[PDB]
Order: C-alpha cells, then structure tokens, then sequence
C-alpha cells in the first residue's frame, strides 16, 4: 500500500502570517493526465472536508489563499494568510490506488496572546448527593497558552489521583482553550470536610488563583 | 447534498452491525461511495468502496469481515460488520466519490474531474465494540454562584459514547462548551457542559440542558437554576 507521510505533525501560527503542510508518497501519485493527491480538513468537532484535490484544484467554497503543488511524490499545501477559524487538522490523502491512504494530519494551533483563565468552582448539586455520589467541578474558562495546572485541595489536604480533566479544542473564534476538572469523593467524605478549593496556575496569572467555597454555605 | 449515517451504537465482540447511509439532494445512483473510519482521537483509514455499478472493494484489515451495500432504490448505502474485535471501534463516515452515470446504449460512464475524491462527507456514526452493557447518563446541575456567570450540567456514569448536549434547544450557542469526555474508573463515561452569561440575566433567563444518549434512548432536559 502507498505510505503517506507529513510534516509537521503540529504547526502553530499567528492569523496573518503564512503556513505550508508537506506530504512526501512511498510512490508516484502520477496518472501519466492527472496526479491523485488531495488535502481534507478536519475542524474540530466535525467530520473531515474536501479542501484541495488532483494537487492544486479548490473544491467549492474554499478561497485561493489556500493552495496545493507538487509533484509525482513531494506535495505542500500552502496558506499564504492563515485565519483564526483555520485551526483544524489537515491530512493529505493518495486516490492512485486502492486503498486510499492518508498521512498522519497537521494539527494547525492559532497563537495568540496570553489570555489568563476565569475560575469557577461548583459544588455538588442537592440531587447528586440525593443519589448517594459527589463531584466537584473547577471550570477554567477561555484562557491561552493551554499549560494549565490545577490542585485541588479538601481542608488543605491536596488530592492526588481522585480528579480527571477534560480540555476543550481551540476555539475557532477567539483561539482560546477551555478546561474542566473533576474531583470525585463519595458522599460520606464530602460531609466530613468543610473547605473545598481549587488553585489554578497559568502563564496569564501574575500568582496562582484559589476559588473555594465551605459546605453548606 | 446531504450524507446522514444511522446505526451506530454498541457491540459484543465477535458480534454484528449494519450501518446505514441516507442521501439526500443528489443522484445517489451515480456516485460511487466510500466508508472512512476514525478511532476518536486518531487519524483516518479508508474502510471500503462501492462503484455504481455495484462492484466492491476493500482493504485487508476489514477484508473477509465487513460487506459494502447499496440499494439505489432507498437511496442508502449499508456497511455490514462481523466478527467485530475492539480494535474496529471508531466513527465511521460515508462519503461520495467518482460521479458518474449510465446511458444504456453504451453503458456506465465517468466524470474525468474529481474521480478519485471523496467530495462530500457524513457526520459519522460511532461503533463501540465491547463487552460492557448500555448505561444511561444521570444529568445534574451545575448552578451559578453567589460581571460574568457561569452555569452547566454534569452527564454522568454513561456508556457507550456518545451524549450530545445542546442549551435552550439549539438557541443558545455564544459561550457554551460540552467537554470531551473522560472515561471514569468505573468504566463509564462522564462529561461536564458549560456556559458563561451575564450575572445580570440569572434572575430571569431560563437555561435548560438537553442531554440525548440515543444508545441508552435517554433523553433529558434539564433547568438550571440559581440556588
């Protein structure tokens, strides 16, 4: 089967300025009078599109700031300005011979400025409790670059091992992340203790920010 | 042009699925078409193809395993699976290829452009092979605090994937995110979905959440309010 191979595996870029993908084939992509390469765009959320086929030709309703070249076995799809809502993962794709084969995609990540997160912190609702469990949920909200840290601490006793995170795609819009993480206790623990905090630590925050709140309050 | 996959949902290994294709706003009959499958998380793998003519392809990973159909007639292709292994668990997509037709004095043809591309795409439907059982969610509250709010639903304890979540029926977007979710240790999945508002609106615009877990058939609307 053909191998197609690309690079880089992530390209970060600032809206405005330019980005290229390469796709590099096992075999010539060549039907001595068309050569078989396309490009799809995957954004986030949604299922892959066609961008670009035969190496150079746009499918409907993609503007010529995007473009593709090559030849025979080396390929690049260019942007000559990318835009925020580009962020997705682009893959190259050969159609000379069954199977169609895809290289590995591009993740395109939009730089932008340090964005610092909103924190919020919400206890577990009456009606969980009610159904015999407890979670807590720190909500880290729009913020950039994605690094994040987030302790959680129940009475100053920090909790390793009982909280799962959850990060959101970059935002088409304003190319922040959003992220949440979820702490887990039964429900007997969560009525002996009384102060429940999370400490998040970003690039955008001068020091770490504590949002808390006391059971029953 | 519209391609819409049904069947999705989750089995046994070892088992049986048959995924359905709708077209809809086009010529289904010429067009060939094509299934591509994604792992969450992972890149693409093409699955199969169909010419319009009805003759069948596959690669070797699915080859002896899975059947392409298509029956013009109801506009739909099929993607029948057996002897399913965990490793066949993805999003399946149809997509349409070469377009093309038939004339019946000399036969099937093909457009010279575009033959070898996939031009439009489903939305996907995810298989889950596995031997867990069907769990619906519970969905909870998230309810803002005592500038800028924030407010969300917690959808726990489900299985298979997946749980969409919309706000107000579709009519609230701006600020909203529903996070991937986390597998718990438990085995079962769990997502939280969030929105930002203005404080000031808290006393007076209603937020509701609907949660759809089409494997389990649950279907929950829930209003979130301030405590």
């Amino acid at each position: 089967d053909i191998v197609m191979t690309q690079t880089p595996l992530s390209l970060p870029v600032t809206p405005g300025e330019p980005a290229s993908i390469s796709c590099r084939s096992s075999q010539s992509l060549l039907d001595s009078g068309n050569t078989y390469l396309d490009w799809y765009l995957q954004r986030p959320g949604q299922s892959p599109q066609l961008l670009i086929y035969e190496v150079s030709n746009r499918a409907s309703g993609v503007p010529d700031r995007f473009s593709g070249s090559g030849s025979d076995t080396d390929f690049t799809l260019k942007v000559s300005r990318v835009e925020a809502e580009d962020v997705g993962v682009y893959y190259c794709m050969q159609g000379i011979q069954l199977p169609y084969s895809f290289g590995q995609g591009t993740k395109v990540e939009i730089k932008r400025t340090v964005a610092a997160p909103s924190v919020f912190i919400f206890p577990p609702s009456d009606e969980q409790l009610k159904s015999g469990t407890a979670s807590v949920v720190c909500l880290l909200n729009n913020f950039y670059p994605r690094e994040a840290k987030v302790q959680w601490k129940v009475d100053n006793a920090l909790q390793s091992g009982n909280s799962q995170e959850s990060v959101t795609e970059q935002d088409s819009k304003d190319s922040t992340y959003s992220l949440s993480s979820t702490l887990t206790l039964s429900k007997a623990d969560y009525e002996k203790h009384k102060v429940y905090a999370c400490e998040v630590t970003h690039q955008g925050l001068s020091s770490p920010v504590t949002k808390s709140f006391n059971r029953g309050e | 042009e519209q391609l819409v996959e049904s069947g999705g949902g989750l089995v046994q290994p070892g088992a049986s699925l048959r995924l359905s294709c709708a077209a809809s706003e086009f010529t289904f009959s010429d067009s060939d078409m094509h299934w591509v499958r994604q792992v969450p998380g992972q890149g693409l793998e093409w699955v199969s193809a169909i010419s319009l003519g009805g003759d069948t392809h596959y690669p070797d990973s699915v080859k002896g395993r899975f059947t392409i159909s298509r029956d013009n007639a109801k506009n739909s292709l099929y993607l029948q699976m057996n002897s399913l292994r965990p490793e066949d668990t993805a999003v399946y997509y149809c997509a349409r290829g070469g377009r093309g037709g038939y004339e019946d004095d000399y036969g099937y043809f093909y457009f010279i452009g575009g033959r070898r591309s996939l031009d439009v795409w489903g939305r996907g439907a995810l298989v889950t092979v596995s031997s867990a059982s069907t769990k619906g969610p519970s969905v909870f509250p998230l309810a803002p605090s005592s500038g800028t709010a924030a407010l969300g639903c917690l959808v726990k304890d489900y299985f298979p994937e997946p749980v969409t979540v919309s706000w107000n029926s579709g009519a609230l977007t701006s600020g909203v995110h529903t996070f991937p979710a986390v597998l718990q240790s438990s085995g079962l999945y769990s997502l939280s979905s969030v929105v930002t508002v203005p404080s000031s609106s808290l006393g007076t615009q209603t937020y509701i959440c609907n949660v759809n877990h089409k494997p389990s058939n649950t279907k929950v609307d829930k209003k979130v309010e301030p405590k």
